[PDB]
RNA sequence: CCCGGCGAGGGGAGUGAAAAAGAACCUGAAACCGUGUACGUACAAGCAGUGGGAGCACGCUUAGGCGUGUGACUGCGUACC
RNA sequence: UGUAACGGGGCUAAACCAUGCACCGAAGCUGCGGCAGCGACGCUUAUGCGUUGUUGGGUAGGGGAGCGUUCUGUAAGCCUGCGAAGGUGUGCUGUGAGGCAUGCUGGAGGUAUCAGAAGUGCGAAUGCUGACAUAAGUAACGAUAAAGCGGGUGAAAAGCCC
């Protein structure tokens, strides 16, 4: 079955957390979890943890065997991006955008 | 933006 | 110094084609403990190569 | 009836409407040609 | 609107466009270009024309036999039960009584019967004549309008 | 086996037993159809290349049905000039059924 | 209808040899480039290489009137800003044999990518003797 | 009475994107360049039903040549003798003939050869 | 109840007609950013389409091919105000 | 800047002169089909047409005819929780604006017909407001006073505490 795990509004940009994302894709959850965990991206902490989250999620409410698993789905979508300011020389200031991402991982017992 | 820099002077083809 | 077209998202991700990160290899598994570790790097308990030259 | 009334053919010439488009006909300048003082929003001399 | 007529920037210099009052039409919250004013759409016509008009509709209401003529069309009492019991046996729905002379018994019955229009023969009116499907009409009536219209 | 003959101020090289789209043609709605302009006939080795118009051949078609044929927007404009026209289009046409080529 | 068009999956194409001795280089090289975009065949559609494979022999012996011989200059430029190089009808000859045919018959032949590929079909060789007995080309006289 | 040209617009505009589907990036997503290319897309069209014609009888006219030159003889030549045996296969038939019946089209070689002498 | 920092967020469960009505909450458009799928694309040059057009993929009778996606190769083609 | 004064290849005829015959060649002309304007004659009407002829490039501009949106009467009528408006596709259709049917979303309004009014149609105005791309994961992370280590806390320590 397809068991789902969001992070939504997650504090980095959708750019950055795909970027590592694309690592994890119909990899069985094993090896994914290790190259996450070796991955050094803020990014990766961050999908590690919505996999976990997944893995969770299936082998609590929709079943068990982890060993079972894939990540099919993985994809990240851009989230509403905080508009602050940021002051430039000359008196014009800019926008800087505190962005965030939509994280989605969906677990598959294949 | 209520404060609109001046532009710098252009050169001067005289 | 500046685009006079704005560029497209063919270009664009012809650019990130390259940007793609790169997982690493194959951990290896320490000789005594057994578990995972990068390559030349102790485990997460301490032990390398077989050896706790930790233990902290 | 009240809804199978209907004026006479040509008595109501419904209007001329400037500006909306060129099939309109006059869209664009809406038939007071190019530059010009009689082309200006209240343009026109004294008589 | 409420504004002020500060130049929101220079004539030059700026990178953005002419702009003189915030009031503009063209920005948001700006005024109405041509703002519509309390007008009166009262349109004249030649008490002839009037007169035409009506003595045609009602040729037409005779001729579509919607005209229901009669005699004294009354009710004892202001009951809308009896109008509607009246107008239930003369085989009426949506009609527009006249009467020469209105009495507040019928009046009264006819003022919540939405179906129902009582008046008298110095207030008709075309828009009345035509709305209605059946207009019935004393006889007193008949003849107010026949020395009105003429 | 085929026969050359024009329809619509142009010509077709039909074989027997199959369907042609020709220009509209003022006939009924199934009536049969034959076509005395033969310009050719194939029959196979014995190919009777008729002059102008074969004279014994002509064809019996079958008026399949009348339609029109999928819009086509006929779009003029002029850059610069503040012109532009648009009008849709859909030709009429006819099928017949090739039913027999009579040599 | 629609009217035919050929299919290259399904074209035939054949190989002729062609010897060179003395013909014009710009009349051989005519018939060539019909032969190769295939402008002889009833099934010749523009947008298909419905040609014909074919070699060339003895290059380096076909002719040109006129002076043509040690007149006509094929210029090249390499990229560079003073690579503009020339070299006469009499040197390519000695040099490159086959670069003439070659030359001749690409600028005769379409542009662009069935241009080329029409132009693969090409065999131009300096020598009397091809490898390519094994497809059997049937001699042919242009 | 105030009209807000939101629901009619949005048509207005979707029926021009509709049209530009297939055309690269923003010639298909966005309207403003959806636009010139429904426009331009139009005027091509208008002119090449006119170039179809052209390019049409002008592939006949070669393939005509091509078979008339294998059976021996020009494609003005055939043409001409054509004309002169008075037979009216214009070239659409004619080219498909010589695609598909070769000896047929032989055969109208043959015809044209005995009217030319 | 489960993952998680006795987090944020989420998956269950529950209420509810409905929780892509979960409070960032009726409807939810377009721009823009993505995942999967079919096709194309790493020797090919330019307003990126249009006419032709093979091949591929897919759906319908019966073969007649048609309908949809793509679109190799090719002719013309220097946006709009 | 590079051949660079046939468009290229190339040609000693594929050049120049004369004669001739074919052929290609345009949205021209002809053919088939279709629409429309105007005229001319007849039945009869501002018409279907017997028809005929002819016209139909078009800016500024003038003329004529329309489609569409919101609101009022028609309408206490009509469609609608057996699913409205809107959204989103598909099919069909009209010369065009457009229209109709309907799948899915949507979950309460819409409204014939014929008349009436106009805040009635946007692609441009260095147009206004909102949202969102581009350069770009680029520049920079704000004094070149300068950090190292051990321990503690903690989900996590270069930056916190010792
Ligand atoms: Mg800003
Ligand atoms: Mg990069
Ligand atoms: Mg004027
Ligand atoms: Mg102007
Ligand atoms: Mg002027
Ligand atoms: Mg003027
Ligand atoms: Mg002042
Ligand atoms: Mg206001
Ligand atoms: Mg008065
Ligand atoms: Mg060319
Ligand atoms: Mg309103
Ligand atoms: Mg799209
Ligand atoms: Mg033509
Ligand atoms: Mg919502
Ligand atoms: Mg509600
Ligand atoms: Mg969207
Ligand atoms: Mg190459
Ligand atoms: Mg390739
Ligand atoms: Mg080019
Ligand atoms: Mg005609
Ligand atoms: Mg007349
Ligand atoms: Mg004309
Ligand atoms: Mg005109
Ligand atoms: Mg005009
Ligand atoms: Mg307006
Ligand atoms: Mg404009
Ligand atoms: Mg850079
Ligand atoms: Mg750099
Ligand atoms: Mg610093
Ligand atoms: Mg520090």
């Amino acid at each position: 079955m397809e068991t789902i795990a969001k992070h939504r509004h997650a504090r980095s940009s959708a750019q950055k957390v795909r970027l590592v994302a694309d690592l994890i894709r119909g990899k069985k959850v094993s090896q994914a979890l290790d190259i996450l965990t070796y991955t050094n991206k803020k990014a990766a902490v961050l999908v590690k943890k919505v996999l976990e989250s997944a893995i969770a999620n299936a082998e609590h409410n929709d079943g068990a065997d982890i060993d079972d698993l894939k990540v099919t789905k993985i994809f990240v979508d851009e989230g509403p991006s905080m508009k602050r300011i940021m002051p430039r020389a000359k008196g014009r200031a800019d926008r800087i955008l505190k962005r965030t991402s939509h994280i989605t991982v969906v677990v598959s017992d294949r | 933006p209520v404060y609109i820099p001046r532009p710098r002077p252009p050169h001067p083809r005289l | 110094a500046v685009q006079q077209n704005k560029p497209t998202r063919s270009k664009r991700g012809m650019r990130r084609s390259h940007d793609a990160l790169t997982a690493v290899t194959s951990l290896s598994v320490d000789k005594t403990s057994g578990e995972k570790h990068l390559r030349h790097h102790i485990t997460a308990d301490g032990y390398y190569r077989g050896r706790k030259v930790i233990a902290k | 009836r009240l809804n199978t009334l209907s004026p006479a053919e040509g008595s109501k010439k419904a209007g001329k409407r400037l500006g909306r488009g060129i099939g309109s006909g006059l869209g664009k300048t809406g038939g007071r040609g190019h530059k010009g003082q009689k082309s200006r929003s209240g343009g026109g001399v004294r008589r | 609107v409420t504004g002020s007529g500060k130049k929101p920037w220079r004539q030059k210099g700026t990178g953005r466009a002419r702009s003189g009052s915030i009031k503009s039409p063209i920005w948001r919250s700006g005024g109405v270009t041509f703002a519509a004013r309390p007008q009166d759409h009262s349109q004249k016509v030649n008490k002839k024309m009037y007169r035409g008009a009506l003595k045609s509709i009602l040729s037409e209401l005779v001729r579509q036999d919607r005209l229901i003529v009669v005699e004294k069309f009354s009710v004892e009492a202001p009951k809308t039960k009896l109008l509607a019991q009246k107008l239930k046996d003369m085989a009426l729905e949506d009609v527009l009584i006249i009467t020469g002379e209105l009495d507040e018994n019928l009046f009264l019955a006819a003022r919540n019967l939405h179906k129902v229009d009582v008046r008298d023969a110095t207030g008709i009116d075309p828009v009345s004549l035509i709305a209605f499907d059946k207009v019935v009409m004393t006889a007193d009536a008949v003849k107010q309008v026949e020395e009105m219209l003429a | 086996m085929y026969a050359v003959f024009q329809s619509g101020g142009k010509q077709h090289r039909v074989s027997e037993g199959q369907t042609v789209r020709l220009e509209k043609l003022d006939i009924a709605t199934g009536e049969t159809v034959e076509f005395a302009e033969v310009l050719m006939i194939a029959n196979g080795e014995e190919v009777k290349i008729g002059v102008p118009f074969v004279d014994g051949g002509v064809i019996k078609a079958e008026v399949v049905a009348h339609g029109r044929g999928e819009k086509v927007k006929i779009v003029k404009f002029r850059r610069r000039k503040h012109y532009r026209k648009q009008q849709g289009h859909r030709q009429w046409f006819t099928d017949v059924k090739i039913t027999g080529i009579s040599a | 209808m629609k009217t035919f068009t050929a299919k290259p999956e399904t074209v035939k194409r054949d190989w002729y040899v062609v010897d060179a001795t003395g013909k014009t280089l710009g009349r051989l090289a005519t018939e060539l480039a019909r032969r190769l975009r295939g402008k002889h065949k009833a099934e010749y559609t523009p947008h298909v290489d419905t040609g014909d494979y074919i070699i060339v022999l003895n290059a380096d012996k076909v002719a040109v009137t006129g002076n043509k011989r040690t007149d006509k200059v094929y210029y090249h430029h390499t990229g560079h800003i003073g690579g503009i190089k020339q070299a006469t009808f009499e040197e390519m000859i000695a040099r490159r044999p086959e670069r003439v045919i070659e030359i001749a018959v690409k600028g005769m032949l379409p542009k662009g990518p069935l241009g080329r590929a029409m132009f693969r079909k090409l065999k131009v060789y300096a020598g009397n003797e091809h490898n390519h007995a094994a497809q059997q080309p049937q001699v042919l006289d242009i | 009475a105030r009209v807000k040209r939101g629901v009619i617009a949005r048509a207005r505009h979707k029926k021009i994107l509709k049209q530009a589907k297939g055309y690269y990036g923003a010639r298909s997503r966005v309207y403003r360049v959806a636009f010139q290319a429904v426009i331009k897309a139009g005027q091509y069209a208008y002119r090449d039903r006119r170039q179809r014609k052209r390019q049409f009888r002008q592939l006949w006219i070669a393939r005509i040549n091509a078979a008339a030159r294998q059976n021996g003889i020009s494609y003005s030549k055939f043409i001409n003798g054509l004309k002169k045996a008075s037979v009216e296969i214009d070239r659409k038939i004619l080219a498909d003939i010589a695609v598909f019946d070769k000896v047929a089209f032989t055969a109208l070689v043959e015809k044209a050869k005995a009217a030319l002498a």
